[PDB]
């Protein structure tokens, strides 16, 4: 570790800090994620184990890469690409302007690939949400921070519960699931298109309950219909007010009608219905962005 | 070939090939214990089913053991000249990496070290762990004996829904055929076959090959030998009878099929090298 010198602290964690660093000798710059090995109980912390272990199977254009794991001293150091940029600090930067339209699409593709790429790996990300989404000086967008991830089986069992910032997270999870997958990543990138396009958080609950109300607010008060199972849900109550849901004129102006198609999508109630992010990827909103390939029919 | 369906959330080929190529990345060497002279295989199956013993004292998954069991293996073959009083710390270091990764609550650095009767601290413990994912290059994530048999029952219990990921398959019959692969693991020549082949062919023990090509892919030809290396342990475990489903205090019963159990497999391992 005597070729990277510490420039700047920018994160921290239960699990340490993380640092900006330039090699002194190539002046490449990373970030290290530095976790003090003998402030630990139990060794190394199983939320470092799996990013590891996923990462070093994660190597996509649009995920953050892992480098190098380096043990020194009571010492571990994840060495990781930095990039300069996140999505929450640009759209704050773009708040009073907007974000472009093609930019928000280009960078909705981009998440949508490194996502299908995760999800085709069988890996939940489980905390999707502006800060954790990088930007570099060259337009790409890329997921990071993995803490929080996990392999999924196929098929799954039961799963860590209340996963996801509370704003991010979808209905399913905040009625209580048993089960969940690559569904709960999709809503919170849905969530996240339209805070691009309004620039201002689409849910921004202060409670469980705030938060479930203001989807349904949103969306309408799911049933059967949109949502079979939604009634025998742990937590769910037939005492719920009955909102309607609301015109996505009114949720997403900016947004033509592609763009609303593929948001409703997204935001589907029922996780099995929820867009796919490979077929999210096919959605006639990227049509001018991507060329499909030919399939073969064997 | 790919028994998987047509998949919502992926292309159905891309996903298996991506769990073929994993099986790819992580070698295994079923003569590995020739670099440490000093042990002989029955040392690899007590320490293994000691760890099935850990496992269902502690409630782990299934899964959770045969992680241990694999980074044990990949372990040692990246290693020479091991002697038989460092196992029990290289095992139980292995099963807390494991437990690390795949439990949600999992239990603490000094119960590992409470159930080797004061042979291993928890100091020596971390420094192990360390040794451990640093000669596995941090490769934490193998495809598992028993991951594959969660595949092969889900496949085998489709509707013409399709989904794959709500499991949905007897408990009864899964633990049944775990029993087998429980013994099997123990022998190390297992290792001569992929996990997934070990898998399919303990499931066409107890089935049959259309139902095992339906579900795993595989062709009889593939699983033949493996078939043919099962055939005493199979017959051991027909002779003694069917487990039966236990339930664990705090365990919902839609995960009791998950939970690692153990039994008196040191004896019927005598019988099958018979
Ligand atoms: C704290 C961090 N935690 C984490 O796990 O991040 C991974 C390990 C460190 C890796 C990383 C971070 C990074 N640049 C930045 O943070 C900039 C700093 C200046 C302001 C904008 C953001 N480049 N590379 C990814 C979460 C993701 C942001």
């Amino acid at each position: 570790m005597e070729n990277f010198q510490k420039v700047e602290k920018i994160g921290e964690g239960t699990y340490g800090v993380v640092y900006k660093a330039r090699n002194k000798l190539t002046g490449e710059v990373v970030a290290l994620k530095k976790i003090r090995l003998d402030t630990e109980t139990e060794g190394v912390p199983s939320t470092a184990i799996r990013e590891i272990s996923l990462l070093k199977e994660l190597n996509h254009p649009n995920i953050v890469k892992l480098l190098d794991v380096i043990h020194t001293e009571n010492k571990l150091y994840l060495v990781f690409e930095f990039l300069h940029q996140d999505l929450k600090k640009f759209m704050d930067a773009s708040a009073l302007t907007g974000i472009p339209l093609p930019l928000i699409k280009s960078y909705l593709f981009q998440l949508l690939q490194g996502l299908a790429f995760c999800h085709s790996h069988r890996v939940l990300h489980r905390d999707l949400k502006p800060q954790n989404l990088l930007i570099n000086t060259e337009g790409a967008i890329k997921l990071a921070d993995f803490g929080l991830a996990r392999a999924f089986g196929v098929p799954v069992r039961t799963y860590t519960h209340e996963v996801v910032t509370l704003w991010y997270r979808a209905p399913e999870i905040l009625l209580g699931c048993k089960y969940y997958s690559t569904a709960v990543d999709i809503w919170s990138l849905g969530c996240i298109f339209a805070e691009m396009v309004t620039r201002r958080a689409l849910f921004p609950g202060d409670s469980e309950i705030d938060q479930l109300f203001r989807i349904f607010r949103t969306l309408g008060t799911p049933d059967e219909v949109v949502w079979p199972g939604v009634t025998s849900m742990p937590d769910y109550k037939p005492s719920f007010p009955k909102w309607a849901r609301q015109d996505f004129s009114k949720v997403v102006p900016p947004l033509d009608e592609d763009g609303r198609s593929l948001l409703s999508q997204m935001l589907h109630y029922d996780p099995n219905k929820r867009i796919s992010a490979k077929a999210a990827l096919a959605h006639p909103f990227f049509q001018d962005v991507t060329k499909p390939v030919p399939h073969l029919r064997l | 070939g790919s028994p998987l369906p047509v998949l919502s959330w992926a292309n159905r080929e891309e996903v298996w090939k991506i769990m073929l190529n994993k099986e790819k990345t992580y070698l295994r060497d079923q003569h590995f214990l020739e670099q440490h002279p000093l042990l002989q295989p029955k040392m690899r199956a007590i320490l293994l089913d000691w760890l099935m013993e850990v496992c269902e004292v502690y409630k782990l998954h299934r899964e959770t053991f045969y992680l241990a069991q694999d980074f044990f293996d990949r372990y040692m073959a990246t290693q020479e000249n091991v002697v038989k009083t460092l196992l029990q710390l290289i095992g139980i270091s292995s099963l807390f990496i494991a437990a690390k990764l795949e439990e949600i609550y999992p239990p603490k650095l000094h119960q590992f070290a409470y159930v080797t009767d004061g042979a291993c601290s928890g100091d020596e413990i971390l420094t192990m762990e360390l040794m451990i994912m640093k000669a596995l290059k941090w490769r934490l994530s193998p495809l598992t004996i028993v991951s594959w048999l969660n595949v092969y029952m889900q496949v085998a219990y489709l509707n013409d829904l399709h989904e794959v990921l709500l499991p949905q398959y007897p408990q009864q019959i899964f633990i049944q055929i775990a029993e087998l692969l429980d013994l099997c693991v123990l022998d190390v020549d297992c290792l001569e076959f992929p996990y997934g082949i070990l898998a399919a062919s303990a499931l066409y023990h107890f089935s049959s090959s259309e139902l095992m090509q339906k579900v795993s892919g595989y062709q009889w030809c593939d699983i033949e030998n493996c078939v043919k290396w099962m055939v005493p342990f199979a017959m051991v475990i027909r002779e003694t009878g069917s487990s039966k489903l236990k339930h664990f205090r705090g365990v919902a019963d839609e995960d009791a099929h998950n939970i690692q159990t153990h039994r008196d497999s040191l004896d019927l391992l005598d019988k099958a090298r018979a």
